[PDB]
RNA sequence: CGCGUCCCCCGCGAGCGCACGGGGUCGGCGGCGAUGUCGGCUACCCACCCGACCCGUCUUGAAACACGGACCAAGGAGUCUA
RNA sequence: GAGUGGCGCGGACGCUACGCCGCGACGAGUAGGAGGGCCGCUGCGGUGAGCCUUGAAGCCUAGGGCGCGGGCCCGGGUGGAG
């Protein structure tokens, strides 16, 4: 039964992860722009 | 391709007595009926002993 | 009456569901702590690496427990010894795998048969993969399906293995009652390696994949499960 | 006994008839008309047998008495049903399950009957 | 009584809902939710009046039936079929139908109907086509797009409009509902140029011409 | 006016270099000469078109000579753009290195 | 009992 | 028109053709029915390639569609009318066949009483 | 995720509905149909592709440059008694 | 389990028990052994209110089929008494 919340946390977790990468590609982008 | 001898798979017991007697065979019916149904296991020894033969079922004296 | 016994027999209905509910509830937290040992297991065998690394002494990690013996010669032309070995280990058929736990006895069993077979210690995600798909019980002398958790339970029920986690559990941390978890499972039925085999006949450090593959059996049981 | 000549009745009956991998007895109370313990209209107490009728239309229901059975003419009682494709069914119906006269053959006698009724029903 | 409220946690993947049944138990708000514990109709007919039984038992039985088959669950009929599309096909995409009659031709996509079969019109003035369905299967969706986003197709015009009855005469609702939509499409095809004759050439395979090469 | 039907040429059956399994044909497709290229035509119809002495009925009017064996193109065989096609009946072998189509129309473009 |  | 049967499956079989004997081809002498080969060097009986085969029961037929016409129906061998009403009842599964000596008079009773009791016949307008 | 109670620290709610859930269904379709076409695997003839030496026998080993056999019908060999 | 105290006349299949059914695993084979044959031949006791000059046996067949197979069933022709 534990599969699915393992699942569902992973799912959210990658998700989270991937929009943390997106923010830190756009802070670099402004440093450089800086 | 797997290593297992065939030499005795086949189990050399009776399922049924050789005998076409029919008394025989409807009491045959009757303990298959209750070595199955009942937790007894007196009725499988009887219903194991009524398929044996002559030689294997012999004359218990007084 | 019958006003009773239509009542009574929907509470025993009833006290049967919150049966089954109350041994669902324990199967999943029984698994979320596994979670954390596996993590706790995980990060430990690491973290002893480092306060090693730190200090510039080395952490040798324990020699494992566990092995799975993957079967990779055919059936002919097998020395009667070999024979025995391999049918005592139940690998009787070309690429079937059984778990195999290592001590001074069994070590002795698996160099004796070396030619004949693939083995190595296993990865959690391996024992995962064989115990779900490949995974069958040895249940009245049936190969029948671990397909729901009222199979292992039926049998293994007595060693507190009530469901499909606790076997992986039991074979990946090789417990008390691992030979009752090893003997349960039918040897597993693998597929020919999906890619190639390197070199049947040769040892797998003379370029070849017959005998002990460390970490390595890991990239073959995904090549044949 | 009814479970005795059967043993007997089993493989050498008259009626008994195997070929093409089929075995069937033509006796004047088999009911499906297969070589069975159960639809077998000699050997039991109590005995449905459904006949197409003397006359042209309706269906006969041969009543197998409790008394006389070693007495083979006063055992079978007939009554002729020339009635509608329903109350033919319906009487043979309410003669076996509410009588309690074998109660098995309660299904096996309504889709012989009916199949009487069919015959015996011109074509177009 | 009370109004169906759509479901609170979304489908964050196909199967598993986005929140924990601890996370639900609030969203529902369970804690103060809480609870505690025919047939024989009469008809009065001028010996009195009768009783009547509806559903009544037949009058043949056939000889042997076939007994009752097992339940299967994931086996809808094709009226309750989830539909799909591509990423190629979208509404004012320009689609190539392979099969029909009209194989070959350039026919202008319309929108998706409720069959799964594409409601389609390559301009009856120009490829000689109508108010037709055609297949995604056979049909190659071309990488050239009329902006049709601003057209009022007839609603009326359905997937039961099209399906044939059982030669073949033409009721003037087709050619008024060809006619209402030409008048939306040719004035549009027009704002690109060379578009209008591209619709009435033909697609071909010359020596050379291998499908897996051109992208197109 | 024009062909909707890439040129293939059925080689041979899927064959050890000792036996031959007649159900499963090779399709050498003319443009596609590695796997690289192969993706496209992969679970396309191909049909090997012959025509015979006596009619047969044509599915869209009158009854030709032209009949066919249809087919739906497997999996990619090989490392040069070969292709594996089963047919419905097995193909004769008197087509070896004769023309078979393969058509586009299970399209996914 | 203890959902009331 | 036909009589229908109650089911009616797709009647898979693993081997159309006959096993002809080995060496039935070169010699009249040896008839076209199957002996098993108990040579000490015989081709066919130890299972050499591109060779006459060697029936198992490994070919046996589905046992649902064992016996099966291609109509559907298992055929039963009638000789008169009172081997007719056999059938009635097993009417949807089970068709008639009327013997080869059967009378062309009788057979025109035969067939025309199985139409009554919607029983199919194999054979029905052999004789007339 | 109750309260009415039993300690060491601080025994049945009432329904619905959707379904990756103990093995496929469609509540979806379209074509051609009377001396010219429809199906018939089998069975007649034929062609192609791959495979394929001639059986019986004794033999360690037979396609053998081992022996029996031109061909066909009919007959023909573990019986009976103690 | 059971005691005694505090409107509708309705419900498919079945089970030749020597049958029916379910789940798992397995299947080379000379000499050789055993089993099962609703395989085949000829006579006998039974039995099928069997079949047959409105055409038995036989024999032929580019006919329809069936059985894993031994073989068998039909259609057509031929034939004349089982």
């Amino acid at each position: 039964p534990y599969a699915k919340t393992m699942r569902r946390n992973t799912i959210l977790r990658q998700a989270r992860n991937h929009k943390l990468r997106v923010e830190r590609a756009a802070a670099a982008l402004a440093a450089k722009s800086d | 391709g797997v290593d297992i001898l065939h030499n005795k798979d086949r189990k050399v017991w009776r399922k049924e007595p050789k005998s076409q007697d029919m008394y025989l065979r409807l009491l045959v019916k009757l303990y298959r009926f209750l070595a199955r149904h009942t937790n007894s296991t007196f009725n499988q020894v009887v219903l194991k002993r009524l398929f044996m033969s002559r030689t294997k079922r012999p004359p218990l004296s007084l | 009456n019958f006003a009773e016994l239509k009542i009574k027999r929907l509470r025993k209905k009833f006290a049967q569901k919150m049966l089954r509910k109350a041994r669902r509830k324990l199967i999943y937290e029984k698994a979320k702590h596994y979670h954390k040992e596996y993590r706790q297991m995980y990060r430990t065998e690491i973290r002893m690496a480092r306060m090693a690394r730190k200090a510039g002494n080395f952490y040798v990690p324990a020699e494992p427990k566990l092995a799975f013996v993957i079967r990779i010669r055919g059936i002919n032309g097998v020395s009667p010894k070999v024979r025995k070995v391999l049918q005592l280990l139940r690998l009787r058929q070309i690429f079937n795998g059984t778990f195999v736990k290592l001590n001074k006895a069994s070590i002795n069993m698996l160099r004796i048969v070396e030619p004949y077979i693939a083995w190595g210690y296993p990865n959690l995600k391996s024992v995962n993969e064989l115990i779900y798909k490949r995974g069958y019980g040895k249940i009245n002398k049936k190969r029948i399906a671990l397909t729901d958790n009222t199979l292992i339970a039926r049998s293994l029920g007595k060693y507190n293995i009530i469901c499909m986690e606790d076997l992986i559990h039991e074979i990946y941390t090789v417990g008390k009652h691992f030979k009752e978890a090893n003997n349960f499972l039918w040897p597993f039925k693998l597929s020919s390696p999906r890619g190639g085999m390197k070199k049947k006949t040769t040892h797998f450090v003379e370029g070849g994949d017959a005998g002990n593959r460390e970490d390595q059996i890991n990239r073959l049981i995904r090549r044949m499960n | 006994s009814a479970h005795l000549q059967w043993m007997v009745v089993r493989n050498c009956s008259s009626f008994l008839i195997k070929r093409n991998k089929q075995t069937y007895s033509t006796e004047p109370n088999n009911l499906k008309a297969r070589n069975s313990f159960r639809y077998n209209g000699l050997i039991h107490r109590k005995t449905v047998g459904v006949e197409p009728a003397a006359d042209g239309k309706g269906v006969v229901v041969v009543m197998k008495r409790r008394s006389g059975q070693r007495k083979p003419a006063t055992s079978y009682v007939r009554t002729t049903i020339n009635k509608n494709a329903r109350a033919t069914l319906s009487s043979i119906r309410h003669m076996i399950r509410k009588n309690k006269y074998h109660p098995d053959l309660r299904m096996a006698a309504i889709r012989r009957a009916s199949a009487i009724l069919r015959s015996q029903k011109p074509v177009m | 009584k009370g109004k169906p409220h759509c479901s609170r946690n979304p489908v964050l993947v196909r199967g598993i809902g986005r929140y924990s049944r601890s996370a639900m138990y609030s969203r529902k708000a369970l804690y103060k939710r809480k609870y505690a514990a025919l047939a024989t109709v009469t008809k009065p007919v001028g010996g009195g009046t009768r009783v009547v039984k509806l559903r009544k038992m037949p009058r043949y039985y056939p000889t042997e039936d076939v007994p009752r088959k097992l339940l299967s669950h994931g086996k809808k009929p094709f009226s309750q079929h989830v539909r799909k599309l591509r990423a190629s096909i979208t509404p004012g995409t320009i689609l190539i139908i392979l099969t029909g009659r009209h194989r070959g031709k350039r026919v202008v996509f319309l929108k998706q109907l409720s069959s799964g079969l594409l409601l389609v019109t390559g301009p009856l003035s120009l490829n000689r086509v109508p108010l037709r369905r055609t297949h995604q299967k056979f049909v190659i969706a071309t990488s050239t797009k009329i902006d049709i986003s601003g057209v009022k197709i007839p609603k009326h015009l359905t997937d039961a409009y099209f399906k044939k009855k059982k030669k073949y005469e033409i009721t003037e609702q087709r050619k008024v509902d060809q006619k209402a939509v030409d008048s939306q499409i040719l004035p549009k095809i027009k704002a690109v140029p060379q578009l209008q004759g591209y619709l009435r050439s033909v697609f071909a395979l010359t020596n050379g011409v291998y499908p897996h090469k051109l992208v197109f | 006016s024009g062909r909707l039907w890439c040129k293939a040429i059925f080689a041979g059956y899927k064959r050890g270099l000792r036996n031959q399994r007649e159900h499963t044909a090779l399709l050498k497709i003319e443009g596609v000469y590695a796997r690289d290229e192969t993706e496209f035509y992969l679970g396309k119809r191909c049909a090997y078109v012959y025509k015979a002495k006596n009619n047969t009925v044509t599915p869209g009017g009158k009854p030709n000579k032209t009949r066919v064996i249809w087919g739906k193109v497997t999996r990619a065989h090989g490392n040069s753009g070969m292709v594996r096609a089963k047919f419905r009946s097995n193909l004769p072998a008197k087509a070896i290195g004769h023309r078979i189509r393969v058509m586009l129309y299970p399209s996914r473009i | 009992r203890g959902l009331r | 028109a036909a009589l229908r049967p109650l089911v009616k499956p797709k009647i898979v079989k693993k081997r159309t053709k006959k096993f002809i004997r080995h060496q039935s081809d070169r010699y009249v002498k040896i008839k076209r029915n199957w002996r098993k080969p108990r040579g000490i060097d015989n081709r066919v009986r130890r299972r050499f390639k591109g060779q006459i085969l060697m029936p198992n029961i490994g070919y046996g037929s589905n046992k649902k569609t064992k016996h099966m016409l291609p109509s559907g129906f298992r055929k039963f061998l009638v000789h008169n009318v009172k081997e007719l009403e056999v059938l009635l009842m097993c009417n949807k599964s089970y068709c008639a066949e009327i013997a080869h000596n059967v009378s062309s008079k009788n057979r025109k009773a035969i067939v025309e009483r199985a139409a009554q009791l919607a029983i199919r016949v194999t054979n029905p307008n052999a004789r007339l």
